């Protein structure tokens, strides 16, 4: 049962997928292979909710029905800074220009 | 005249829909549509030699089918069951479908959304979205070759 | 395994290489690509398109709608044409 995700920190967005049954920790292992930071140097979030390593993505509320390939769910990512974690910070995408009047 | 140059343009548009199922049978169309929302539709080839194409659509009572004829360069709905006097004629069969879809937004024909045989190109999905916003391709801030691309498929479905 | 696609405003999208090969233009290019004319509100949607295209080609699943807001559609059309996808 596949969930399709955007893992986001600052100006970095990882597109990946996983199962409802896989764990938060297994997501951190995916992030580790891409960004080369170990799981214990990562915090993962759904909105402002810090995710426990032991929980399944389904247990955190990521569902196949709402994390689709055409509309992936966002997981926030914060990294270790020195002796603590940086605050979660996801930088927005650019904003679209104004619609031409005839398509309004 | 059958106007084969017009027919080929119409069949090219049909190839672009992503909801043309080709040699699909009536039974296969029934199975694909048996559980779809009311108004879900596709187009496929007709088993009947007097007809070019068939619309298969989910009604409240189950999938049903409606043939399209192509005569003298014009597509129209089956004139054996429709009053040929009240039948609009189209140069384009995708136009025919789009017209009835939009008229439904405003056995009876009720069409909503197509059942796709394959995921369209991102360019085509953009084209559809733009066509749902406007028909005024001529004035969009696009390079000419993209305007020509939009012109090849002007429909909202 | 993964490639990095960078928008004009400096967002980095890390996507499966196999999914990025949906674009003939990326595929002919090929681990990092810079798109000087595609901003992040376009390129993020391109990346979702890649996931959707791979999932719903040659599948038995009913193909769902791919959402495109009208405000990105013109730029998205230009990007998809440049990307050949
Ligand atoms: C303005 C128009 C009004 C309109 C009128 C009608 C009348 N429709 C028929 O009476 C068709 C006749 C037909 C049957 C097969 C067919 O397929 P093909 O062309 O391949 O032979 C084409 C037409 N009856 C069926 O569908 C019954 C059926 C269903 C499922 C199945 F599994 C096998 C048969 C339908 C909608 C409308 F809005």
């Amino acid at each position: 049962m596949d969930v399709f995700l955007m893992i986001r920190r600052h100006k970095t967005t990882i597109f990946t997928d996983a199962k409802e049954s896989s764990t938060v920790f297994e997501l951190k292992r995916i992030v580790e292979g891409i960004l080369k930071r170990p799981p214990d140097e990562q915090r993962l979030y759904k909105d402002d909710q810090l995710l426990d390593d032991g929980k399944t993505l389904g247990e955190c509320g990521f569902t196949s029905q709402t994390a689709r390939p055409q509309a992936p769910a966002t997981v926030g990512l914060a990294f270790r800074a020195d002796d603590t974690f940086e605050a979660l910070c996801i930088e927005p995408f650019s904003s679209p220009p104004e619609l031409p009047d005839v398509m309004k | 005249s059958m106007q084969a140059a017009r027919l080929a343009k119409a069949l090219r548009e049909l190839g672009q829909t992503g909801w043309y199922w080709g040699s699909m049978t009536v039974n296969e169309a029934k199975e694909k549509l048996k559980e779809a929302p009311e108004g879900t539709f596709l187009i496929r080839d007709s088993s009947h030699s007097d007809y070019l194409l068939t619309i298969s659509v989910k009604t409240s009572a189950g999938p049903t089918n409606l043939r399209i004829e192509y005569q003298d360069g014009k597509f129209r709905l089956d004139s054996i069951i429709c009053v040929k006097s009240k039948l609009k004629q189209f140069d384009s069969v995708v136009h025919l479908i789009d017209y009835y879809v939009q008229m439904c937004k405003d056995v009876h024909l009720y069409l909503t959304k197509p059942l796709y045989t394959s995921a369209p190109s991102l360019q085509h999905l953009c084209r559809l979205t733009i066509n749902k916003c406007t028909g005024a391709i001529w004035g969009l801030p696009l390079p000419t070759r993209l305007k020509d691309y939009l012109e090849e498929y002007k429909f909202q479905v | 395994m993964y490639v990095k696609l960078i928008s004009s405003d400096g967002h980095e999208f890390i996507v499966k290489r196999e999914h990025a090969l949906t674009s003939g233009t990326i595929k002919a290019m090929l681990n990092e690509v810079n798109f000087r004319e595609i901003p992040s509100h376009v390129l993020s949607k391109v990346c979702m398109y890649f996931t959707y295209k791979v999932r719903y080609t040659n599948s038995s699943t009913e193909i769902p709608e791919f959402p495109i807001a009208p405000e990105i559609a013109l730029e998205l059309l230009m990007a998809a044409n440049f990307l050949d996808c």
